[PDB]
């Protein structure tokens, strides 16, 4: 019944300079705050405690102010290991225990623009009842970009999965994927299938396209 | 020395019932409280509960008090967390979690184990390639799969730079789809070989398909 707000959902910032989370309780939990942070596929690991002790094996870098119902943990120099997922937990009252929403810090670069493809069904998936058309978006930045599939010019709606992978580590960039289902039936019944891409890297959207054949 | 060690990756039809462990290592089990928290990868952390194994006195978080029982044994030192009535939400990762007075913060935690919800079948991926016509990029459909896990290496683990292998989703069929894709220097393809070989260990498969185009 004491809640937890993290600060901002995600925060992108440049290596070596300063990050800064907030976390809020709507009941004053006093002090009485632990802070987590959590590497992808792995488990939190304990980063402070008491709003301000730093826990063993933390950092110098890694500080945090409390006291009442808002608190504040800041990474003071980004470093590539920091970049991760932060977690803020009260316990207030003694066993009760809640968590934040968290925080997922990322790498802020440069402005890259995506670099799009389009790929047709397979000859050997039409032989079932589906067809996928495959739009990729590679290694562009930020995260925000917006595909849309039109076939035969009509704009398609919810029948697209899109899947975003993680900041890559040399680039530091994103991939995105949109696959569309159709059914086969619907598939060749349409001729023009096109992909258009807007992100804040192009001048203006990015339009791949191909024909049935 | 400070080591939580639960159980493997689990598959349950809804509304069964699933039990993980969690075997303590390096320091005195009987000493400290054993909280379970749980991960959904829509929200964030999910406090469960928490039990005393010298006592085996149990308190369950509001959300989940009926449906979670948690149990120890001190001769093997494991806390288990039992949940029942499995929805669908309930797909999520699951953490023990050792506490180190009135200074409840959790450490360390446990390798967390996977509890997937879902009465799909086991399934093997049918893998689909992803041909390009006009740097020149190549890919790899797998589709319709289940249970996750699935491994995409290019040529046998020879081609590895550029190579973006796309997180799963879950589809309408209940059924998982993931691509993967790798950008090659264009006049590579007419020359070399570049095979998507992708495993799947639930259900016995192993397939390899030549990504070739036009």
């Amino acid at each position: 019944e004491i809640v937890m707000t993290q600060s901002p959902a995600t925060l992108s910032v440049s290596p070596g300079e300063r990050a800064t989370l907030s976390c809020r309780a709507s009941q004053s939990i006093s002090s009485n705050l632990a802070w987590y942070q959590q590497k992808p596929g792995q488990a939190p690991r304990l980063l402070i405690y008491g709003a301000s002790t730093r826990a063993t094996g933390t950092p110098a870098r890694f500080s945090g102010s409390g006291s009442g119902t808002e608190f504040t943990l800041t990474i003071s120099s980004l470093q590539s290991e920091d970049f991760a997922s932060y977690y803020c937990q009260q316990y207030n009252n003694w066993p009760a225990i809640t968590f934040g929403q968290g925080t997922r810090l990322e790498i802020k670069r440069t402005v890259a623009a995506p670099s799009v493809f389009i790929f047709p069904p397979s000859d050997e998936q039409l032989k079932s009842g589906t067809a996928s058309v495959v739009c990729l978006l590679n290694n562009f930045y930020p995260r925000e970009a917006k595909v849309q599939w039109k076939v035969d010019n009509a704009l398609q709606s919810g029948n697209s999965q899109e899947s975003v992978t993680e900041q890559d580590s040399k680039d530091s960039t994103y991939s995105l994927s949109s696959t569309l289902t159709l059914s086969k039936a619907d598939y060749e019944k349409h001729k023009v299938y096109a992909c258009e891409v807007t992100h804040q890297g192009l001048s203006s959207p990015v339009t791949k396209s191909f024909n049935r054949g | 020395q400070v080591q939580l060690v639960q159980s493997g990756a689990e598959v349950k039809k809804p509304g069964a019932s699933v039990k993980v462990s969690c075997k303590a290592s390096g320091y005195i089990f009987i000493s400290y409280f054993m909280h379970w928290v749980r991960q959904a990868p829509g929200q964030g952390l999910e406090w469960m509960g928490i039990i005393n194994p010298s006592s085996g006195d149990t308190r369950y978080a509001q959300k989940f008090q009926g449906r979670v029982t948690m149990t120890r044994d001190t001769s093997t030192n494991t806390v288990y967390m039992e949940l029942s009535s499995l929805r669908s939400d309930d797909t999520a990762v699951y953490y023990c979690a050792r506490r180190p007075e009135r200074h409840n913060w959790l450490d360390p935690w446990g390798q967390g184990t996977l509890v997937t919800v879902s009465s799909a079948s086991t399934k093997g991926p049918s893998v689909f390639p992803l041909a390009p016509s006009s740097t020149a990029a190549l890919g790899c459909l797998v589709k319709d799969y289940f249970p996750e896990p699935v491994t995409v290496s290019w040529n046998s683990g020879a081609l590895t730079s550029g190579v973006h292998t796309f997180p799963a989703v879950l589809q309408s069929s209940g059924l998982y789809s993931l691509s993967s894709v790798v950008t090659v220097p264009s006049s590579s393809l007419g020359t070399q070989t570049y095979i998507c070989n992708v495993n799947h260990k639930p259900s016995n498969t192993k397939v390899d398909k030549r990504v070739e185009p036009k």
